[PDB]
């Protein structure tokens, strides 16, 4: 029974992995620890660690100190902004500028709003619809592909698996058309700056999307040559 | 943790007071002196029938010469400067948009706007931003909102925000971005964040030549320019001499050490030397920070400040060096200038060095109500226009922010009031007043109706008026002893006790000599005066005439040059169905290279009864989701924003994009065959006919396309209506989509259709639509089978096409998944089912050619293939076409070995089939196992009375074979077998099966009637006990059936409830069971069957 268990968890990896990846935060991330100043009224300095994480849906501040204990205080925010069909931006910024919130979070808030000039904006409110659509289309077609793991014949599984993998990496790349403009847009915080990559998100899914196109074109070679 | 020893002055303007925050930001309210002048109260503004005409007032008072000196012999640098600081305080300039106008009427015969007497002209003009929490009730009227910090603080050098103090920026040191000239800003960085408008004068309106400043309009001049990039290169210039004796700071205490030095001597020079020469009085003196005084900018200050500045902008402006040489006529016009890119004398540093040192010694005009033609005439029109009335505007636009009269405005501020038109300007009263009676006989000698505009231009004699100087002088000084940053607040930390000292002895001559790197005795102590000894005498005042013309006017036409190309477009999208035709017509031709009218409607509405609620329940409801729609667009208008624009080519979208999507959706639970075999068998076929889903399919087609290109006609309105809307009303329609600059051209058509994904997608769809219904008519599918298949199967592109098409924030949310969920997973769920099981290959035996279009086929019975009496199956022969599968009902009994099926000829696939087979027996067939209940149910009866009628006597041949087999075999009694018929034409081998029948019947356990039903329109279709004509011993009465005498006798001639089996047609189906019914209160289930 060992080769069914490994055929039902290589399934099992795939489905968690797109549902895992279709709300996980980490598709770009950005890090660095830098001085900047802490808030509004005081004119002192601290060390923090700030990163930012773009995730198809909004954003994640974490602004936190080298110690956690610098000004009689202790910081550790991680704060949320999301430009989904669902929420608006601007109107979170504008709720979070009333709160106090350290002036670097605000900062890395501003750059993403509607109608600023870097302009972060409509190409990620899109990326994040798109590439957060051909990633429920790769879900219904990996749920396809397991029902017709069954008495239906094989060849037209093994196609709604080739078809799994493609749309995949069809969604890993509209979040490609996203680099261009985030390169420009500069995020010098204090005497730092803050550069952004490909996050573990964006990897994952290619490798799951590899493992799916061979999985698929090993099935078909098979059951083209050796109905076994 | 650096040397930044102080709390950074914050872009946006926030926190900087400490118990309420927002005052001076970059978004917040203007406050009022005065409440509101609305027309209702809340946000309606009065207008013509009220107040007079814009233009018509525009003309009578504010117009004459400009050849005529200031009084105080205020230099033309001062006229510019304000200029700039009153664009680094206030801004209420930007169209903020539910897209609302309010026009200016221009009489008939205007000299400039209307010259060839042509009736009405209308010139447009567009509300500014307001507040959206206010405008509600007259409790809280509307109130406008700028779009700058409402503080003095350098918010027109460094931008007014952290995002836009970056982009202008090098970080290079401490220095604002420069370009290829290190005395320049950055032109790279000018089209995101600036705003460009087409030049006047030429037209050209690209983003080369607009540099990067701080003021979102910097150059609407090149005389705002040459202030601008004074400030730009001092900045640089304070930056990179810091830079040289503290050279290990890093690029920000460099920024943020000239940027606090700027901003002090910015506001030490627009404090005590600008506004004690703006009004000839000085500010009384700093008290202490106080934090409690409101610093908010009113609409008052506004009109009193940045709208009485043009009384005295001249005509044109000197340009002279250092040693008083007035070339480099001679002097660049203003009329020309407005949104210049790259004028052929401002190119290198030299240039400006020069402007400002002419700038800083013309005499500027006087301060009355005489305004120059440059600002009056030819003022750059926002839109629609290439030129405007300036003051035409500044009119509207006080009636648009709800400004007070001149009399109101006057008794709430403390002023002592006026009583009448003569006592407004006692020294205009005395030499040339026929001004005031002119603009008397405008408000019909009402004196409490004067606007704020015009009251203040006419009592200002020399200086500002004793009104609009009481509004500036407590404006500014609320505006310093309310701010925290003011750089003598000795609590903020910023400056030591001895730098303020060194600030307060800055003018603006310590800054020209700075920049422009010339001595300190080419220009005055007080460069916003001349005074009679100064240096560089002007030459002559400049009055209008040796100077070049003005350019003249040019409407602005949108969608010019392509309309030749939208026509062909469209043209092109309707010949979707002609080129596909033909292509149909092609592949065809190369596939062969191989009183009784009221009864007859009583019949019909009597068959029909079921056919007529399906089609009216589905109609009503595609009629109720598209009303739906219609009424929501017509009647709720969601921010008046788009049903504004385009009102029905939005709702003649809008509900037709919600009535398809339901079609396109449920046509599928149509074609799912292995659920509709089961549900034909329940009670649901007494109420909905699931014989005729594939008619019902393809009424539903037929009505869609006829839904979808109303869908498309609509939109290409829409798509016309968006190509001549001006860009400030589609950056309100569809936000994110566009931006609002200056250019105010929109995107062409073409950008509409092939380069947006609904329009895209749309030209796909309809593309796919026209492949699609033309190969799938019936001309080109009895034509071939064929093409139908292979084209048929593009429906997976179509659902494909319709996820992405509505995937867009245009106009609403997505709605098709909701709609296709269901019906897809049902769907594809009953052709999983319908690939899983196996489809045999028998071979025919023996299939014989029958009259009347019936063709007895014969065929082997596969070994793992059992099936009960009246059970259906379906073939599909490859010798010609495709896979098509078709049911058919056997015509076997069971215990027989090869069972057959007698086919009539119905159409196109029977028509072939019979082509086929035709002279035999060869070909094979994909037998597809039976299909139904197989109900035996009149094996429990004593007696059975089978009764069936028309088509659906075909699956009674093999159940009386087989009821006769088990009576003469295996050793149900006296079964009947009436079956009512209309002509006996196609069903003549059954006549032959009940003589094999009653042949084969031995015990007499069938017995068997025959009823005609005709009426004289027959062929008369017509010895040992029996006919001679057929031989069989049944008489076949000519009547109709009699149903309630039969069962009333059959309860004499046996003792005996028996079945009453019926199938057929619901007219003799329900007769059938009204008959079983008139008896049943007597001594019979009439349990209805379907074959
Ligand atoms: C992206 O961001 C979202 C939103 O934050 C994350 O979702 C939240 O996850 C947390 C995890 O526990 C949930 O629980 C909440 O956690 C809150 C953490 O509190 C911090 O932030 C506060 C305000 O943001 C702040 O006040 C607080 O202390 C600070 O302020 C004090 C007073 O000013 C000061 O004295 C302190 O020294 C310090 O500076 C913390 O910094 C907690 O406050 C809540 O009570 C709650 O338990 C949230 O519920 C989640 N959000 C929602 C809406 O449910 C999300 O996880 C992030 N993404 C990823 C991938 O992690
Ligand atoms: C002896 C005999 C027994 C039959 N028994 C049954 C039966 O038990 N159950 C049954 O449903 N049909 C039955 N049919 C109908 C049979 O499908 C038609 O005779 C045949 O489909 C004609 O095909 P065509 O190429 O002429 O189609 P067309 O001429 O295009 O179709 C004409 C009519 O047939 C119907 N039709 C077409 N395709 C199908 C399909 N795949 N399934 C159902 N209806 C279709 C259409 O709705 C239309 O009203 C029987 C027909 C015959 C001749
Ligand atoms: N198979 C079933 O057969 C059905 C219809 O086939 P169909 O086209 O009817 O075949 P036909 O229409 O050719 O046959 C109609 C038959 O129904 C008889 N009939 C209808 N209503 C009555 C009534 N109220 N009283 C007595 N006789 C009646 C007709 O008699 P007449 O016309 O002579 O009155 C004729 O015998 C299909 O819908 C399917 O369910
Ligand atoms: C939406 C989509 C659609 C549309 C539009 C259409 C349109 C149409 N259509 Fe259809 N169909 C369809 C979808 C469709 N369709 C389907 C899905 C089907 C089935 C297929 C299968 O089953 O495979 C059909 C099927 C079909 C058929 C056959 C069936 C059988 O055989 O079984 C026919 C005949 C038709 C016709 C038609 C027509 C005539 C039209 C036009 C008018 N269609
Ligand atoms: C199929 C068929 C069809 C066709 C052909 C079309 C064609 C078209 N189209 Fe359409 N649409 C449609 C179907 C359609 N359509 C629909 C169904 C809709 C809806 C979607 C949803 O609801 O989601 C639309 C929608 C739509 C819209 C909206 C979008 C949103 O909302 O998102 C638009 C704009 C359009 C356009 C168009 C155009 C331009 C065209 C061409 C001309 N459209
Ligand atoms: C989930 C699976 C569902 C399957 C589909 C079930 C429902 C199908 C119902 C439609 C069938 C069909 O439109 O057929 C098309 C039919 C032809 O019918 P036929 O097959 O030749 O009749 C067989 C006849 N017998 C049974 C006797 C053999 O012409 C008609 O209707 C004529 C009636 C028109 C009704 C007009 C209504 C006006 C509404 C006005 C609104 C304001
Ligand atoms: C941050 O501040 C600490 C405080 O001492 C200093 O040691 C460190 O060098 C600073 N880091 C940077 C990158 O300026
Ligand atoms: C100023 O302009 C005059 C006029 O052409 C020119 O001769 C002179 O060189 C210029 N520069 C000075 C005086 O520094
Ligand atoms: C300081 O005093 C007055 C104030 O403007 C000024 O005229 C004078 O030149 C200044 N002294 C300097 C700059 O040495
Ligand atoms: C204003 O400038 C002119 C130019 O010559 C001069 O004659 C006049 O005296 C100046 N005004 C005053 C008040 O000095
Ligand atoms: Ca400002």
């Amino acid at each position: 029974r060992l080769f069914w268990l490994l055929r039902v968890v290589t399934s099992l990896f795939i489905g968690a992995v797109i549902l895992a990846v279709n709300f996980s935060s980490e598709w770009s991330v950005g890090h660095v620890n830098a001085n900047t100043t802490y808030k509004a009224f005081s004119p002192k300095w601290v060390s923090v660690d700030v990163g930012l994480q773009i995730g198809l849906g909004g954003v994640n501040i974490t602004l936190t100190g080298t110690p956690v204990q610098q000004l009689n205080e202790t910081i550790n925010y991680n704060e949320a902004f999301a430009w989904r069909l669902g929420r608006s931006y601007a109107e979170e910024y504008a709720k979070a500028l009333e709160k106090g919130l350290p002036d670097p979070v605000l900062y890395l808030a501003e750059k993403f709003t509607p109608r600023s000039p870097c302009g972060l904006y409509n190409q990620y409110r899109l990326a994040g619809h798109y590439a957060s659509a051909m990633l429920w289309v790769a879900f219904l077609c990996w749920l396809l592909a397991n029902v017709m793991l069954s008495m239906p014949v094989l060849v037209y599984g093994g196609h709604m698996l080739l078809a799994t993998g493609l749309f995949q990496l069809l969604a890993l790349f509209f979040f490609s058309m996203t680099t261009s403009l985030i390169s420009p847009c500069p995020l010098r915080l204090g005497t730092a700056v803050l550069h952004t990559h490909h996050g573990p998100a964006f990897w994952i899914t290619l490798a799951t999307g590899l493992l799916c196109i061979l999985l698929g074109l090993v099935m078909a070679v098979a059951h083209r040559m050796q109905p076994h | 943790q650096n040397s930044i020893s102080w709390e950074v002055q914050r872009f946006d303007g926030w926190y900087n007071n400490l118990m309420e925050h927002r005052w001076g930001s970059k978004g917040s309210r203007l406050q009022r002196l005065v409440p509101a002048s609305y027309a209702d109260g809340v946000y309606q503004p009065l207008k013509e029938p009220y107040l007079p005409n814009p233009r018509h007032l525009s003309n009578r008072v504010m117009r004459g010469s400009a050849g005529q000196p200031s009084l105080r012999n205020r230099t033309v640098l001062g006229v510019f400067f304000g200029y700039h600081v009153l664009s680094d305080l206030v801004s209420v300039e930007t169209p903020g948009c539910p897209a609302e106008f309010l026009n200016i009427y221009i009489p008939h015969g205007d000299p400039v706007f209307d010259p060839d007497k042509r009736g009405n002209v209308v010139l447009p003009f567009q509300r500014s931003r307001w507040d959206r929490n206010t405008g509600q009730s007259p409790s809280n009227p509307r109130d406008q909102s700028n779009q700058v910090t409402g503080w003095l603080d350098g918010s027109a050098i460094y931008g007014s925000s952290h995002s836009w103090s970056d982009t202008l920026r090098s970080f290079s040191g401490g220095q604002l971005a420069s370009g290829p000239d290190p005395a320049f800003p950055s032109d790279s960085q000018s089209s995101l964040l600036m705003w460009m408008a087409p030049d006047p004068s030429t037209g050209q309106g690209g983003p080369r030549g607009v540099y990067a400043f701080g003021a979102q309009r910097g150059n609407r001049e090149p005389f705002l320019q040459a202030l601008g990039l004074l400030w730009f290169r001092y900045h640089n210039l304070c930056a990179r001499k810091l830079a040289q004796e503290h050279p290990h700071w890093g690029d920000e205490e460099l920024f943020q050490h000239a940027r606090k030095r700027v901003i002090a001597t910015y506001q030490n020079i627009a404090m005590y030397e600008w506004l004690p020469s703006f009004l000839k009085q000085t500010p009384p003196e700093y008290p202490g920070y106080r934090p409690f005084l409101d610093p908010s900018i009113s609409p008052e200050f506004v009109v009193a400040s940045e709208q009485f500045l043009s009384t005295m902008v001249p005509s044109g402006v000197y340009m002279r060096n250092a040693s008083c040489h007035f070339q480099g006529s001679g002097a660049l016009r203003v009329c020309n200038s407005y949104w210049s890119r790259e004028h052929p004398k401002l190119q290198r540093a030299e240039d400006v060095d020069a402007l400002l040192l002419g700038m800083a010694s013309q005499i500027a005009e006087r301060e009355d109500h005489v305004v120059v033609e440059d600002m009056q005439d030819f003022w750059p029109g926002p839109l629609k226009f290439s030129r405007t009335d300036y003051l035409a505007s500044c009119l509207q636009r006080g009636r648009d922010l709800g400004l007070p009269s001149y009399t109101k405005a006057r008794e709430a501020l403390g002023l002592s009031p006026i009583s009448h038109w003569q006592d407004i300007n006692p020294a205009l009263s005395r030499s040339n007043g026929t001004v005031l009676e002119a603009t008397a006989a405008l408000y019909n000698q009402d004196l409490s109706r004067l606007e704020l505009l015009p009251g203040g231009l006419l009592e200002s004699h020399g200086d500002p008026g004793p009104l609009f100087s009481t509004i500036v002088l407590d404006q500014f000084v609320r505006l310093r002893d309310g701010d925290r940053y003011w750089f003598e607040n000795t609590r903020n930390g910023l400056f030591s006790k001895e730098e303020i000292a060194e600030i307060r002895n800055t003018s603006l001559r310590d800054i020209l000599v700075a920049v422009t790197n010339v001595d300190p005795s080419a220009l005055q102590p007080n460069v916003f005066f001349w005074l009679a000894g100064d240096p560089c005498p002007q030459p002559s005042q400049l009055s209008a005439k040796g100077l070049p013309a003005c350019a003249p006017l040019f409407i602005r036409d949108y969608f010019e040059g392509s309309g030749f190309g939208f026509g062909l477009t469209i043209g092109t999208l309707c010949c979707f169905p002609l080129v596909s035709l033909l292509s149909a017509w092609i592949v065809a031709r190369l596939r062969k290279r191989n009183h009784q009218t009221v009864q007859q409607f009583k019949r019909f509405i009597e068959n029909y009864r079921r056919h007529i609620g399906c089609v009216a329940v589905f109609y009503t409801i595609t009629g109720a989701l598209f009303l739906e729609r219609a009424y929501y667009y017509a009647f709720a208008a969601h921010h008046s924003g788009i049903t504004d624009t385009t009102r029905v080519g939005i709702i003649l979208s809008r509900g037709t994009a919600a009535s398809i999507s339901f079609m396109f959706s449920y046509i599928l639970l149509t074609m799912c065959r292995n659920l509709i075999t089961f549900l034909r068998e329940t009670f649901l076929n007494r109420y909905i006919p699931f014989d005729a889903a594939v008619d019902f399919h393809r009424l539903i087609a037929s009505t869609a396309i006829i839904l979808t290109v109303l869908h498309s006609a609509g939109h290409v309105v829409n798509v016309y209506l968006f190509s001549i809307s001006p860009l400030s009303v589609l950056s309100c329609l569809f936000p994110g989509l566009f931006h609002d600059d200056g250019s105010e051209f929109p995107q062409k058509y073409y950008w509409w259709f092939f380069q947006t994904v609904p329009g895209l997608t749309g030209v796909l769809l309809l593309l796919a639509l026209a492949i699609m219904y033309v190969f799938a008519s019936h001309h080109f599918r009895r034509r071939s089978f064929r093409g139908f298949w292979l084209t048929h199967h593009l429906y997976i592109f179509l659902y494909i096409l319709l996820i992405i098409h509505g995937s867009f924030a245009l106009i609403q949310m997505p709605r098709f998944h909701i709609f296709f969920l269901v019906p897809a997973i049902i769907y594809v769920g009953d052709k999983l089912v319908s690939l899983s099981r196996k489809k045999v290959e028998i071979s025919v035996v023996k299939a014989e050619l029958l009259p009347s279009g019936v063709t007895h086929l014969r065929f082997q019975r596969p070994q793992g293939f059992e099936y009960k009496s009246g059970q259906w199956v379906r073939i599909a022969c490859l010798a010609l076409g495709t896979t098509e599968y078709h049911p058919f009902t056997l015509t076997s009994a069971p215990h027989e070995d090869t069972l057959s099926l007698h086919i009539r000829a119905a159409g196109p696939w029977t028509t072939r089939l019979r082509e086929i087979y035709s002279p035999p027996r060869y070909p094979k067939l994909y037998l597809d196992g039976p299909f139904g209940e197989g109900h035996q149910e009149w094996h429990k009866f004593e007696v059975s009375v089978l009764v069936g009628g028309g088509i659906g006597v075909t699956p009674f041949a093999s159940i009386l074979k087989d009821l006769v087999f088990k009576s003469s075999v295996s050793c149900c009694k006296k079964i009947y077998f009436i079956w009512v018929t209309r002509t006996q034409r196609q069903f003549e081998w059954l006549a032959d099966i009940i003589r094999e029948v009653e042949e084969n019947d031995r015990q007499d356990l069938v017995s068997v009637h025959i009823y005609i039903t005709q009426l004289a329109e027959k062929f008369d279709l017509r010895v040992l006990n029996r006919s001679l004509f057929t031989g069989l011993r049944s008489i076949t009465h000519f009547g109709r059936p009699p149903f309630e005498p039969f069962f009333n006798s059959l309860q004499e001639v046996h003792p005996q409830k028996i079945g009453v089996f019926s199938c057929g047609p619901p007219g003799m189906t329900k007769n059938v069971e009204k008959a079983c019914q008139l008896i049943n209160r007597q001594d019979f289930s009439h349990h209805y069957e379907n074959f």
